[PDB]
RNA sequence: CCGGUCCUAAGGCGGGGCCUAAUAGGCACCCGCCGAAAGGGAAACGGGUUAAUAUUCCCGUGCCGCGGGGGUAGGUUCUGC
RNA sequence: CGCAGGUCGCAGUGGCAAGGGGGACCUGACUGUUUAACAAAAACAUAGGUCCCCGCGAGCCCGUAAGGGUGUGUACGGGGGC
């Protein structure tokens, strides 16, 4: 399931140190952290750059926004997003509510 | 009305201008009949199209999807922020105006 | 000699202080912001627990606020009683509708913001009591308090949540974090010392201590300090 | 030190020199106008150098061989 | 001046002289070029290498010159014309 | 071409009646051709040098710059000597 | 079409950026000829790329290929002469990298 | 024209004020200053010379800052191309 | 970097330079730290676990006082134990 390892994935940089449980928590987080996400602005499936924990940048449209420490959007953060970015859903609802 | 099916008809039968830069040129220099803008267009692009289409007297329909979804609705493998309908060949894409 | 570590901290030696010159400035509300502003930057600040937003108001006043999750560079925010309760806006607490998640909550107007400032935290607006200019809010700890209804809060949750769920896998990683903070790193257990250096230091089989009363003097007041209870039974009674 | 390629431009400095130094080669001649600020050098064909040298002397500019 | 040459603040440049010796010349590094107040990118027309302060740099012939890039100026003018 | 910026400035300065600047730009044009062509010959990039010399011969005709012809002849003489040595070594 | 003969424009790039002018002629799909009279606004008469001018909602009635004094007489007919002397002022402090990506 | 000298860093000192039985003791506040011969930071290179100095003397060729004279572009209601 | 052939020595990484290896138990997870001058360890630390004091005019600590540290901080936080 990984490029050269079966389960350790990104935590392979730790070798046999720190314990299975610790390296497993790291792998669970970093698979999402270093994977591809959707830009909140341009909706492109791109690998966003984390400038620092909580700061994310889109290399396609230049959108720089505040997010989670390790993922661009936390579970609770998703429900209280700015509505200048939920323009697709406002138009989708209206289109269903008009035709 | 299915927007996507009618857009593909307008592209293949009539004349459709695809892309923000070419749409702006059509508004400023040509006489488009309808301009379609994706819902997640950047603020600078939306205001530019809104301003130019107003001075040109051309209606704007905001597509209910992203620029990625507008491209798929036009059967294109790329994003489409905005497109201008100059000739509705055999579709009624102008039904989106009202 | 004999003064224990907690007593030496109060002297404010260099190893106990915060290297606050590493930061651009305090993250607090200025007293007289109003109108619309623009998010011009979002920055990492050493030693802080959340990303920081630099906001420029129309009259050119700039201030630092903790960035709401989802806030983006170039976003237009609104400050004041007329501001809609959208994420990133700064509103008086008496104007915020009930059930709204807010952060950087002032306790009194003009204190700059006191509660729910760490990454991922938020406060809930529980009620309004306007006949005495008070708003009821729930703090991240679960405590319910009253605040000045004229005080300011920001709409949303603090960005940077989830930081503590990832382990500090190595000692070295926490070491670098500590250097941006005020913590003395690392810590020595009391029972690892000799009696002159800690109440727990000493015996052939070293042991911890039973709790001390709240009236205990400094140098005695270590370990459990007037604790209501300890262990799993205390958690059960807490619930 | 500065180099000038056009004779017409060089003569503006050559006429004002404290001394003009001449260094001869087989195919070209270096003329160096020593002014208070700068040494201005031009490479010219040998035939041109003789004509330029004559004009500088007629304007009473000191000419020396180096 | 010797510990000052052990730091890497100055470039170590090795040069041969007309006398046949190879010496080290300690030279200054270039100053950073002017950057756009909005994007932080170097401004066109002014990104030449400069090794000391006090040298006049010519800004491009445009309103707001060497303060913002042409892209920032054009967009800001478009906003103001409408508004 | 490499030294086209100087050709335009000469026309611009002359059309404005700036005789002093036209002379200075004329000097800069020759510097651009000779200095660049000389460097190419010294580095034995004879092909790059020859294209510069060809263009240099045209602008010398266009602007009537005698000194440009004299320096082009010198560089061409050096080029043939380099080519002579190569062919003999080959 | 918006960029047409008589449409008042503001140049956005070049040395003449921020100065008002008037479209007097159309060359092709990329270029129009603008001459917002030099003595009035400071824009000299030459072609311009349509991407380097921002149209204004003000439009005047003139003929194709109109000259400088014909433009001048039309501006005073519409009373826009003092409008054609004001130079547009950008608000640089409201620009963020998002707008100029 | 090599360094100091200048700048500020972590920090420090003095006056005022507040504290003190009191001070030569303390310092959150106001004002000023100090704080780097490895940080920031104007401007010099080659050759020769002495028993012993050498980017310092001598020769040559320059650079920086400040000030002035002449010429020029430009200006002289208004703006350089 | 490879192939074919010839050939010498006791010895061809010829000097120089340059791991002995394996099985098992106890013990501390690991890297790290320590009795400057008899102890380097199984001691200390550690990441991780858990409990306590605390909503900030707090909790804990320093100062005779003026005042101070934590704190340019705010429970995903500060302090205190194991
Ligand atoms: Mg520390
Ligand atoms: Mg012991
Ligand atoms: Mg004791
Ligand atoms: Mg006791
Ligand atoms: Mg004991
Ligand atoms: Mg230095
Ligand atoms: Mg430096
Ligand atoms: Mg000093
Ligand atoms: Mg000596
Ligand atoms: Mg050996
Ligand atoms: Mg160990
Ligand atoms: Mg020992
Ligand atoms: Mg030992
Ligand atoms: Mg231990
Ligand atoms: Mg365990
Ligand atoms: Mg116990
Ligand atoms: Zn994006």
């Amino acid at each position: 399931p990984f490029s050269h390892t079966k389960i350790v994935g990104p935590a392979g940089r730790y070798g046999a140190r720190y314990g299975m449980g610790i390296r497993r928590k790291v792998t669970t987080i970093e698979v999402k952290q270093r994977g591809k996400h959707r830009c909140p602005s341009c909706r492109s499936l791109v690998r966003l750059e984390r400038l620092a924990f909580g700061i994310w940048h889109c290399p396609k449209c230049g959108h720089t926004f505040a997010g989670g420490a390790y993922v661009p959007q936390t579970i609770l953060g998703k429900t209280i997003a700015p509505e200048e970015l939920k323009g697709v859903e406002a138009e989708k609802a209206k289109w269903k509510e008009a035709a | 009305i299915d927007i996507g099916r009618e857009l593909q008809v307008a592209i293949n039968t009539g004349k459709v201008i695809i892309g923000l830069r070419e749409t702006k040129k059509s508004l400023l220099t040509g006489a488009p009949k309808l301009v379609i803008i994706a819902a997640n267009a950047p603020r600078w692009a939306r205001e530019d199209i809104e301003y130019y289409a107003k001075l040109a007297g051309v209606p704007i329909f905001t597509f209910p999807g992203s620029s990625i979804e507008l491209g798929a609705a036009a059967k294109r493998p790329h994003k489409i922020m905005a497109l201008a309908v100059v000739d509705p060949g055999q579709s009624e894409i102008l039904k989106l105006v009202e | 000699g004999k003064r224990i570590l907690v007593q030496r901290r109060g002297r404010g030696g260099s190893q106990f202080r915060s290297p606050s010159w590493k930061r651009d400035g305090p993250v607090r509300y200025p007293p007289n912001i109003s109108g619309r502003g623009i998010v011009v930057e979002i920055l990492h600040e050493p030693g802080l627990n959340a990303p920081v937003a630099k906001i420029r108001m129309e009259n050119g006043v700039e201030f630092f606020n903790y960035a709401a999750e989802g806030l983006y560079v170039g976003q237009v925010i609104q400050v004041g009683p007329d501001a809609p309760p959208a994420v990133g806006n700064v509103l008086p607490l008496g104007k915020i509708p009930e059930g709204t998640m807010v952060f950087n909550v002032e306790k009194r107007f003009g204190d700059g913001g006191k509660f729910a400032r760490s990454g991922g935290t938020y406060a809930l607006v529980i009620g309004q009591r306007p006949e005495e200019n008070k708003t009821i809010v729930r703090l991240p700890s679960g405590r319910v308090i009253e605040v000045d209804a004229r005080g300011r809060a920001t709409i949303g949750i603090v960005a940077g949540g989830g930081r503590v769920e990832k382990p500090f896998v190595k000692a070295g990683k926490k070491y670098h974090r500590a250097r941006a903070k005020s913590w003395k790193y690392p810590t020595v257990r009391g029972k690892a010392m000799s009696p002159y250096a800690h109440p727990h230091g000493g015996g052939s089989h070293q042991k911890g201590g039973t709790p001390v009363p709240k009236t205990a003097p400094p140098g005695q007041k270590v370990g459990f300090i007037g604790s209501r209870c300890t262990g799993r039974g205390c958690v059960r009674a807490r619930a | 030190p500065k180099e000038i390629f056009l004779v017409e431009l060089w003569k503006k400095y050559g006429e004002k020199a404290q001394v003009v130094r001449v260094k001869r080669y087989e195919d070209f001649v270096k003329l160096k106008a020593r002014l208070s600020g700068y040494l201005y050098t031009i490479r010219v064909p040998p035939d041109k150098a003789e004509q330029l040298i004559s004009e500088l002397k007629a304007k009473n500019v000191k000419v020396e061989e180096v | 001046p010797r510990p000052a040459y052990r730091s890497r603040s100055l470039r170590r440049v090795k040069v041969k002289t007309p006398g046949g010796r190879t010496v080290v010349h300690y030279e200054k590094r270039a100053k950073g070029v002017p950057k756009c107040a909005v994007t932080g990118q170097p401004l066109g027309g002014m990104n030449s290498k400069v090794y000391r302060f006090g040298i006049s740099t010519r800004a491009p012939s445009r309103p707001y010159g060497g303060v913002v890039s042409h892209k920032v100026l054009a967009r800001a003018i478009r906003y103001a014309v409408r508004r | 071409p490499l030294c086209s910026k100087w050709e335009s400035l000469i026309t611009w300065a002359e059309k404005g009646g700036n005789s002093y600047k036209a002379l200075e730009f004329r000097e800069k044009l020759v510097e651009c051709i000779v200095y660049t062509a000389t460097e190419k010959v010294k580095k034995k990039k004879l092909d790059e040098a020859e294209e510069l010399l060809k263009y240099g011969k045209e602008v010398a005709k266009k602007f009537n710059i005698e000194e440009l012809n004299f320096h082009i002849a010198l560089l061409e003489k050096e080029i043939s000597k380099i080519r002579q040595r190569r062919a003999q070594a080959q | 079409k918006v960029i047409d003969v008589g449409r008042v424009v503001v140049k956005v790039l070049g040395r003449e950026a921020g100065r008002k002018a008037v479209v007097v002629d159309i060359v092709d799909e990329n270029y129009v000829v603008i001459t917002g009279p030099k003595s009035l606004s400071g824009v000299r008469r030459r072609r311009v790329n349509i991407n380097h001018i921002e149209p204004t909602d003000k439009k005047i009635e003139i003929k194709k290929g109109a000259s400088d004094e014909e433009v001048l007489k039309a501006l005073e007919a519409a009373g826009l002469v003092e409008y054609m002397k004001e130079r547009v002022k950008p608000k640089l402090f409201e620009i963020t990298p998002a707008d100029v990506k």
